[PDB]
């Protein structure tokens, strides 16, 4: 019954702001790092943001620093990714997903296979 | 309006005994010398009452204080009041005793009572501030402090004082019991002179019905009111009040209990026993009667209780081969789907719901954790290899090119689909075309319909025979199963176990757990569906391997087979029996004894 | 859990569908407990008050 749900997706202007959010029923959510991926039109899933378990590591794309900001609420058990400053190449459908460390080290920049994947939702920057 | 007073300090409570008092009238019918028993909310005989001083002196400085907390209303209460000056006013009754719940109020002053129902908003610190008039003191002046404001009104009612006046020893008894069933609220009464007896006095008085109120309202806890004569805005140093609080009331709690009243010929409540108070009581109420001659007799019944519940079940490493399917290499194709059967082995559905690691568990029909609960008498697996997006057409009643073109689904399933990621296992580099499916068929096909059949079918109006070419296309494609693929493209194994519930006999069941073997305390046990209560203790008998049962020279079975480890086990009923009262004649003595019959005295 | 006969619960507490706690606020398997019906006249026999 594990079942990952994104929302907040849609249609917004470039330069302006969006909130995406992912929640977890069936299981919770804190004991899994969460990982905010995107695939835009004609292009693979890259790797946006990246939150451990507790909350005190996280990792961002180079095309996204100082734009995008990362957050969870273990009590609440949903993960939160606030978008400022959006721009047409951040047009894609966007997938939030849990997973556990592969690797030593409390950093999550790497990659690794990841357990459990939502559905998703549009992102469309355009004007 | 309400006035602050100060702090409660949490009085540690006091108790006291009470003599066989708070009998009233169960119901509304004349009887004349005759012993008849019911069974309603009482106050036990010689139980503990909590009694409060009106006013309370228990500073150094010599501080007076009303002692007025809270407490609990559970079905029933008594109140008694050792009184001689009217200090106090009436009650309140409610839940939360606020805007948010409906209240009751009932007080009295020197003329009537009022009965009042509203959405009162009272303070921490009713009260009614009382005076007497400087010429005829006859009767006392009162305002109301007890509520700040009154909404939503549903009843009232004015009658009668309830407490007659008190205007120098002469205490006197006020005694009441509240009772809240079936939406009515009924108060009974009496009124006693009593003389030199500080706590409640040795004798018996009954209680009569004085009102009853329609109210249908949820009682849980209630407070008196009491009567400030004094000034609170300048209290005195000692006599403002009345001998530190002489006056004062007890608080009993009922239960439902069984009496045995007397009626005399007048009709009125002279004497009563509780049942369960000793074991005298209790011979008295089997006998029916009022005095027990000499010699032995049986009142009761003794009986040991089981404690808690055990269910057994066997000891196999052998199981269901689920393991050695959905962790299989190889997988068979989509559009040629290899279904196995599970059946004569036991399965263990909490090894596949507790995993963490199949992406979609979606049961129909059985919830997923009782699926080891119930027995199935076939179970089918299904197990193969779909993209992602079209893991969603995998469920009752759904649309799509697998859930019509390559396996229709009914609408009524008992059965669960279950998926997991299989990027790492069925894609390839170069792609793994390995798997084939159809996007074109003549029609929709049937529930668990399988073909297989490679005619190349016809989109156009000229026929195909065989061969490919304008309007002719091969049934199966291919799909280019790859790791760096997305996720509607990606691999994801998916495995549908479709459980057969009928009249037929059950080859599939969950061991569940097993439950450890507790012995030598007698528990209510269900061994493979044989449900019982006794004691299981080890026994040195053989059972053929094929017996599970043993039975008695009659029906009753005693001993059986432990499905884990052999060690055949017998049942013996824990101990029952009978309690018989050794006790002289009553007006010798009161003093009993008690005798266990056909049982020793370890679990007595 | 099913009713005691004749009993009265006017509570208006958010229900949780799922494993994870309301606290009083709807979102994932959480929802306010009452539901409202188009009573029209236009509406079928087994759909009119
Ligand atoms: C009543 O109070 C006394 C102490 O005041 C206590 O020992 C006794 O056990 C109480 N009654 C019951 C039935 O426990
Ligand atoms: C009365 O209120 C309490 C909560 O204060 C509740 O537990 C109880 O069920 C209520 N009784 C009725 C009959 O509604
Ligand atoms: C009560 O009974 C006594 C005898 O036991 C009798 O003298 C008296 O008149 C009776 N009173 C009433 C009110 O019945
Ligand atoms: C089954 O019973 C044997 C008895 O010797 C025990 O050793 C074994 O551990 C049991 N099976 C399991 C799965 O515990
Ligand atoms: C139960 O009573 C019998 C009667 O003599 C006695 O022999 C037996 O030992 C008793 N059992 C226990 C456990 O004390």
């Amino acid at each position: 019954q594990v079942q990952l749900q994104e929302s907040g997706g849609g249609l917004v202007q470039p330069g302006g702001s969006l909130r995406l959010s992912c929640a977890a029923s069936g299981f919770t959510l804190d004991y899994y790092a969460i990982g905010w991926f995107r695939q835009a039109p004609g292009k693979e899933r890259e790797g946006v943001s990246c939150i451990s378990s507790s909350g005190g590591r996280t990792n961002y794309a180079d095309s996204v620093k100082g734009r995008f900001t990362i957050s969870r609420d273990n009590t609440k058990n949903t993960v939160y990714l606030q978008m400022n400053s959006l721009k047409p190449e951040d047009t894609a459908v966007y997938y939030c997903a849990a997973w556990e460390a592969s690797r030593w080290y409390c950093p999550l920049q790497f990659s690794a296979d990841f357990s459990s994947w939502g559905q998703g939702t549009q992102v469309t920057v355009s004007s | 309006q309400c006035v602050n007073l100060t702090t409660r300090t949490q009085l540690p409570p006091a108790y006291t005994n009470s003599f066989t008092r708070g009998v009233y009238y169960p119901d509304k019918v004349f009887r004349s010398s005759v012993l008849h028993s019911t069974q309603d909310l009482f106050l036990p005989f010689f139980s503990n009452v909590t009694w409060f001083h009106a006013i309370h002196v228990s500073g150094t400085n010599g501080t007076k204080r009303f002692d007025n907390p809270v407490l609990p209303f559970n079905d029933g209460v008594y109140f008694a009041s050792t009184e001689k000056s009217n200090i106090i006013r009436g009650w309140i009754f409610g839940t939360t005793l606020d805007s948010k719940t409906q209240s009751l109020l009932i007080v009295n002053n020197a003329t009537n009572v009022v009965i009042k129902v509203c959405e009162f908003q009272f303070c921490n610190d009713p009260f009614l501030g009382v005076y007497y008039h400087k010429n005829n003191k006859s009767w006392m002046e009162s305002e109301f402090r007890v509520y700040s404001s009154a909404n939503n009104c549903t009843f009232e009612y004015v009658s009668q004082p309830f407490l007659m006046d008190l205007e120098g020893n002469f205490k006197n008894l006020r005694e009441f019991v509240f009772k809240n069933i079936d939406g009515y609220f009924k108060i009974y009464s009496k009124h006693t002179p009593i003389n030199l007896v500080r706590d409640l006095p040795q004798g018996f008085s009954a209680l009569e019905p004085l009102v009853d109120l329609p109210i249908g309202i949820n009682i849980t806890r209630f407070q008196t009111l009491l009567a400030l004569h004094r000034s609170y805005l300048t209290p005195g140093d000692s006599s403002s009040g009345w001998t530190a609080g002489a006056a004062a009331y007890y608080v009993g709690y009922l239960q439902p209990r069984t009496f045995l009243l007397k009626y005399n010929e007048n009709g009125t409540i002279t004497d009563a026993v509780d049942c369960a108070l000793d074991p005298l009581s209790e011979t008295k109420c089997t006998l029916k009667s009022f005095t027990v001659e000499k010699g032995i007799y049986q009142t009761s019944n003794f009986r040991v209780q089981p404690t808690e519940s055990i269910v057994r079940f066997p000891n196999i490493t052998n199981l269901c081969p689920f393991g050695e399917v959905f962790n299989a290499t190889r997988f068979a194709s989509v559009y040629a789907w290899n279904r196995k059967r599970i059946s004569n082995c036991v399965a263990d559905y909490s090894v596949l719901y507790n995993s963490a690691s199949f992406s979609t568990f979606k049961c129909y029909g059985v919830s997923p954790t009782k699926l080891n609960d119930l027995c199935f008498t076939n179970v089918y697996a299904d197990s193969f290899v779909i993209r992602g997006d079209e893991v969603r057409q995998i469920a009752p009643g759904q649309t799509g090119k697998i859930a019509d073109y390559n396996y229709k689904l009914p609408d009524d399933f008992t059965g669960c689909v279950i998926a997991w990621n299989s990027n790492n296992l069925d894609s390839k580099v170069g792609g793994n075309y390995n798997y084939l499916y159809r996007l074109f068929r003549k029609s929709n096909l049937k529930p668990f319909e399988r073909d297989i059949s490679t005619e190349i079918y016809q989109a156009g109006s000229t026929p195909c025979n065989g061969v490919e070419g304008f309007n002719c296309y091969f049934p199966l494609q291919s799909y280019g199963f790859q790791p760096t693929n997305g996720v509607g493209y990606q691999p994801y194994r998916v495995v549908v176990l479709s459980f057969e519930l009928l009249h037929a006999p059950a080859t599939v069941c969950g061991p569940k757990k097993s439950t450890n073997l507790v012995k030598n305390k007698c528990v209510n046990f269900n061994f493979n569906g044989l449900t019982g209560t006794g004691v299981l203790t080890e026994s040195n008998k053989k059972f053929l391997p094929f017996q599970q049962f043993g039975r008695d020279i009659a029906d009753t079975t005693d001993a059986v087979r432990d499905p884990q480890t052999l060690e055949i086990l017998d049942i013996t009923p824990c101990s029952f029996g009978g309690v018989s009262v050794i006790t002289p004649g009553t007006n010798t003595s009161n003093q009993v004894a008690v005798l266990y019959q056909g049982v020793n005295c370890t679990e007595v």
